[PDB]
DNA sequence: ATTGCATAAGACAACA
DNA sequence: AATGTTGTCTTATGCAAT
DNA sequence: ATTGCATAAGACAACA
DNA sequence: AATGTTGTCTTATGCAAT
């Protein structure tokens, strides 16, 4: 009897196992009347595709500000990541000036090398007429995300993350908890260099340098399992990279990249 | 490669007031830095190498003259405390400092080519020295020099790329772990893992799989 | 050798792995040079003790208020739950006056019952002297959160929410998309009481009301297994209650009712 | 039975301006009193005053009243059939259609003044105490006894008892077989603990060892 | 600038051009607003070869509702004041070569020239063009003229003359009212349904009704 | 038979009139997703002509990509083929008269000489049209075909110049004419082809067409 | 109040209880609350001397003593008193309303206790020589160590009389310079390094430091 | 024998002290935790002396759950009787002179003793006092007892009135050193303060060992 | 054995 | 002073049918 | 088998 | 315009030894 089931949803709208309960009804009638009602199904699917990242080195770097206290009176340092390799790159300024970019990217190609493009943040200098004629007489590519989510750049944020935790533990096992002189400035930035670049992090069995110099890339990738937009997985594609957060895969076919979440991805056989 | 180090303070009028040049060159890469200073200090001797320890890495030993800077206790406090060997020689000497010869001359000659080159004569702009710096620094060491068949990072460095994981061996179905396999992809639970003979890939569980030697 | 990895911890602050890796070093000395560093580990172990309840029907209440925008001009709704069998009790009022706080709770308490104690925030009208003297005249307790986090009274904000969503979908699935008519205001109140009280709420097979009405609470729990603050499990202690949130456990001997989380317990044996 | 019959009818309250027309809704089985009261006797009025009373007490059998203006309405009409229940006319003041309603009229109207010269209240209790008052004298005839019986209207309507043990469940024995007798106390997760109905013992148990009895 | 809107005031006149003889004159239609382009062909000046002039360009570019104009003798003829009755819009004289009638007419003749010039330069031709090249190179100068941008502008010459969502805001809310028009791998584009108007918002922030 | 998009797909034809005489010879080229009815006149069939109105054709309607075409002489001719290769744009030629591609070139053609023949008989120019005002009659027809109306069209060609998926409804079917515009993770976003209405339907309630 | 042993106020007050010895000898402290009455029934030198050094031995040194201009208060005896005891000594009428009344509600409630305890004995104004003293005696336990008023601590416990942890604050930091005193099951008390004083604060919203 | 807990247990006696003359009577009060005393010096024994002492010690202290005194005549009387059971209080009786709960009662009386006869002296009373500096003496030996500690005893009679299991460390050398007492204990680590240092430290709560 | 199902286990969000 | 909660949704799993 | 260990897998946070 | 990330930590698991 799902007459009264559906008088009882629509003057009181009420769960499935209730009214499964109070009118001797079961599974089926039970769903098929409660997602009749268009009220009681209304946020429950949220996408989220989560994907940013290069390839190889020198290919996608990101850059953010930070506004570092014990750095006084010269705060600021700008942070630049190679998202292949995760090596960090950072100077330190006294003004967000377009000049500063200027600088800070001008030595981090110094010491990585040119990379093809730039992600960052639309920040009041980033777009500048200067800084973007300067990065055109260089010839890389700049690309902006969302202007207003700092969470396009997560590379760099975290990056900025950690490395703020670590020049505060270099600090204060220094014996220095309010702030630095400026005569251990450099060397506090030189050490945070050293110890981040040349020595591996976390788990992974690779230094970040030598990830950079000496990076492997597969030529041809394993076959897997796709969680194909349709809803399923599919087979026939292969990953180029799966890293620890995300992936990226390749067709078999059409030798499309793309980023893809881990998630959507599983072995295949 | 990071075995034997030099170093010399050199003048230039024209980055003015911070006219004080440190540099520091490797001997098998001929790699070079350059720091701005204000003015020669025991202290600003410690924030050169520091930075170039970054760039290159930790290297063997150092060999430089006998500056004031360069003599101190500071710095020789620092060098124990990094565990990196000092070596004196003679402000000027020929058997100690060799590539340094080379290297002044170069970045001379790349600092004169690209101050003339963005239009000024005499005084960069406070806000443009480190620019400089940093353009003569990339292309004296990205770019080959004179017959130079490598630029000083592919000597360095060695930047090959591979392509495969490291040889690792893999539970046989008699128990033991055959090397000679390599790893491809550490999905979960699972790594496509080759055979660097049949160059099959096969997915095996993460419990049977222990890298080589 | 550990000499220079103490020397690299205490002038570089590595993580294990790498010092392990980079000195020929190995789990343990890896580890107590590691920990030696006071820097190295500051926050991660942060308490979470989340727990409160009441036990059975008629014994702690929670309150809050509520501005619903459909409901104008008389916005302002009072909300009241019984901990113990989740039923829920509202009423509508213009302003947060302490009269209007008198109004709601004897309505409350002729539906329900009269409980003993009260739990609600340092409202500006809850410890007014008005209400305190009138609470006293009726005689049941009075227990005030910590003043400022609106996240002791969990219960009663999470039936807010209920609440509100249930009078949203009653709102909307009938023609009113901004607010209400003056002549819908009180039947849709009814309406929302009625579904929420004497109606299953997801899975629990027990109604609210007949939760309240005629309750079940054991005399004498079964033995578990549990995680005394003593850093492991103990056993010797049996369990009176056990929500899929949280749990209240019973001593053996000194007959002590805690309430402890969930995790923190195990079935014995 | 329990919640089979309701009753209905109104009552002006002088000692109540402007609000002074007042509802009245009785249970028979249990004699239970709800109230609520409207300014003007509409139709909207008085069907909120019977969602509330089906609020609070739940859903009826039949309700029986007089013939008024808005009783037997169209409104009130499709509305109760719509809920589904039966109305029920008669003379208006017939004892068997109002045949608790004046009992419970008299009552309240007895309990409303001596609330009044309670708290000092002649002639009409202000706008503010009005809702404070109705609910303090709903508590008192509801909760309490007036009768001379050992049972409250609450314990004559929801059968107030304090159980001591869950469902019956009938588990399964590491055999295979499954076996009634027992009913479960606490549903941790993964092992639920059961108790032998005869001799009172328990024991941890998986979840998908036992499956509910009958 | 004026802040009226296209297919408004118009503006006409010829041109003398020994390159396109023997046919060896021209007339383009301008916009006072939009600045966009009309040309004609012909080898001497008649009522009709306005005639030719305005059907072409009425028919690309719409219908114009003023035209103002000079004191052109064929302009006022039997033949195109009957055209102009039966389209419907006024007509207008002055003194030929004020800075109110004759605004951008002359420059547009100017940049037309050039444009011819410089493309029969670039194809190989120098004094002049024979009768075969004219229709594709005026095609080709129209091209460069109309679907490209000139100068600098928010929007090209051209370019002047959806399922409901909900999306958060910085508040927490969830406003309604809106409709992706691009479907990005993790972001979206919005167009507001009352103010429509166009924003870029990542997947994550976004969820439908209904 | 209604296209993907404009400036991506193209086809032509060649028609004679005999009241255009002597430069009978039109040269028709219509847009299939866009529907772009353009022509030029003259006198022969020849790589010259042909080369003419085509690159007349390019920049009154945009760059082509790849334009199918019939068969015959002047197409297949050495002059054109490597105007085809200079320009970019491919050839698909087929039978002189195939009717998967030339029926609607064919209507089009007849459209067009209706037009020409009601606008001329309405100005007074019965049987065959002089040489001042051959270029005003075409342009008079092609104003009556630009943007007033096609014929039957609620969108029309100049105007404009999901696969398919079977969903659910409460009755016990699975009805097709739907196309999912957006995608989602507990729901789809469809739209009808004749309604063109979008809704959002759960994920349960569809599943591919075929 | 800020510190026990701080401010003293000695009174003397009548009770027709223990006549003819029904004069009365006490002390009350401000910031504790702390009673001391010893039975003396005559007020003299020696009396309050008696007194106020018993008002010591059961409480403690003090560091001044509020009464008023009573001749038997400012008298050489109790001056030297004073000052070999090395504490103040300030005169008052008394009756103000923020101190020299505290005494006098002191005095009320310890009454209050004797005429109690005596009829629930069974003396109702006159009592045997052998119970004045236990009368006084037994209201100075039923005053002092159990809790009077809305309290959580008694009396005595109002008189004389952490690791460091790092919290959290509304906005998001974490500061040192705080110490923990009770430790809830889920709640605890922290008290600042410097300000030192004391605040609840959600378990879950503190780590320790270093 | 002194883990039983303050406020718990109290041992009274009578000592004659030969200064209180002509007031020699003197009863006194002990607590075996708290080391507390209280006295009031009175002309007289008797059982309305002996429940005046007790009561006002009561008052001074706290309220004990037993009070221990010497069997006698002296305290076993029907109006100290009706007293207790005016407060409830249960009452046993010993040997009038046994070292069951008197050693310490007798060592506290020689304490006050040598205490009354050292501020005597100071003051500038060798043999007897007036009786109105008696009390002035009370107070300033009792705030010696009480407040300030006696012998090198770091616990002051005040420190255990109204007052962490122990626990060993782990330390780096090898020792699982005692003399540690977690405060506040937490998932991660621990909050332990020394005995005698008495300083709070956080140690991980694998540096941790209870103690017996 | 494969697929499908009925359930259980686990995750997410938002309440001034 | 005095501490998160839980409906809703999603994925995983074992059984039952096939 | 019981304990411990070596490992793997999973969870939290915060960065203008 | 153009999308979270991952080091650090905790819990669980299995094997190897006892
Ligand atoms: C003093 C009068 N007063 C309130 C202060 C203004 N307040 C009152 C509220 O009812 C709330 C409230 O509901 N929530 C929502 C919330 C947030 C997080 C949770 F975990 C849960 Cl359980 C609830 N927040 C606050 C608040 O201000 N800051 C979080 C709030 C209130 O009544
Ligand atoms: C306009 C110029 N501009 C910035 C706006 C002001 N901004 C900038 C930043 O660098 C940040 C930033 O780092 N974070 C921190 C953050 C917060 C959440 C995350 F998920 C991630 Cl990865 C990072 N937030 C902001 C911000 O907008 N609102 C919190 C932000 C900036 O450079
Ligand atoms: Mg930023
Ligand atoms: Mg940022
Ligand atoms: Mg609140
Ligand atoms: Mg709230
Ligand atoms: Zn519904
Ligand atoms: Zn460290």
């Amino acid at each position: 009897p799902l007459r009264e089931a559906k008088d009882l949803h629509t003057a009181l709208h009420i769960g499935p196992r209730a009214l499964s309960k109070a009118c001797n009804i079961s599974m089926q009638q039970a769903r098929e009347v409660v997602q009749t009602c268009p009220h009681c199904n209304s946020a429950p699917a949220l996408e989220a595709g989560v994907n940013p990242r290069g390839l190889g080195p020198l290919q996608i770097w990101q850059t953010d500000f930070t506004l570092e206290p014990r750095m006084a009176p010269r705060s600021w340092l700008a942070v630049t990541v190679d998202t292949a390799s995760s090596a960090i790159v950072v100077t330190q300024h006294g003004r967000v000036t377009s000049v500063a970019v200027q600088h800070h990217w001008a030595t981090a190609i110094a010491v990585l090398g040119r990379p093809k493009a730039i992600k960052t943040d639309n920040g009041s200098c980033f777009t500048s007429k200067s800084t973007r004629e300067w990065l055109a007489r260089w010839g890389i590519a700049h690309t902006t995300g969302i202007p207003g989510n700092s969470q396009g750049q997560a590379m760099v944020e975290r990056a900025n993350r950690l490395l703020k935790d670590k020049i505060r533990v270099l600090a204060e096992g220094d014996g220095f908890m309010k702030r630095i002189p400026t005569s251990k400035q450099g060397e506090l930035l030189a050490k945070a260099m050293y110890a981040l670049n040349h020595f591996e992090r976390g788990e992974n069995t690779k230094t970040p340098i030598q990830k950079h110099w000496r990076p492997t890339v597969l030529t041809e990738g394993p076959p897997v399992k796709i969680r194909i937009e349709t809803g399923e997985w599919e087979k026939g594609w292969n990953v180029l990279v799966w890293g620890r957060g995300y992936a990226a895969v390749k067709n078999r076919d059409t030798d499309k990249v793309i980023w893809v979440p881990s998630r959507k991805v599983k072995p295949d056989i | 490669p990071l075995q034997i180090w030099q170093t010399d303070f050199t003048l230039e009028p024209r980055m003015a007031p911070r006219s004080w040049l440190a540099v520091t060159v490797d001997t098998a890469s001929s790699a070079i830095v350059v720091t701005q200073h204000g003015r020669v200090t025991s202290v600003a001797v410690q924030h050169h190498w520091a930075t170039a320890i970054a760039v290159l890495g930790r290297p063997k030993a150092i060999k430089t003259d006998n500056g004031s800077c360069f003599t101190s206790k500071s710095t020789r406090e620092w060098l124990a405390r990094w565990g990196i060997a000092h070596t004196t020689g003679i402000p000027g000497n020929s058997q100690g400092q060799a590539m340094v010869e080379r290297a002044n001359r170069l970045l001379k000659d790349k600092i004169r080519v690209l101050a003339e080159g963005d239009g000024f004569m005499k005084r960069i702009p406070t806000s443009k020295q480190g620019e400089l710096l940093a353009k003569a620094m990339y292309a004296l060491n990205h770019f080959e020099r004179g017959e130079n068949t490598k630029t000083p990072i592919q000597k360095h460095w060695r930047p090959t790329v591979l392509t495969e994981g490291p040889p690792v061996k893999i539970r046989i179905e008699t128990g033991e772990w055959e090397k000679g396999w390599n790893v491809l992809v550490w999905g979960r639970g699972y790594a496509a893992v080759k055979n660097r003979d049949t160059d099959k890939v096969i997915w095996v569980p993460s419990r049977k799989v222990k890298p080589d030697i």
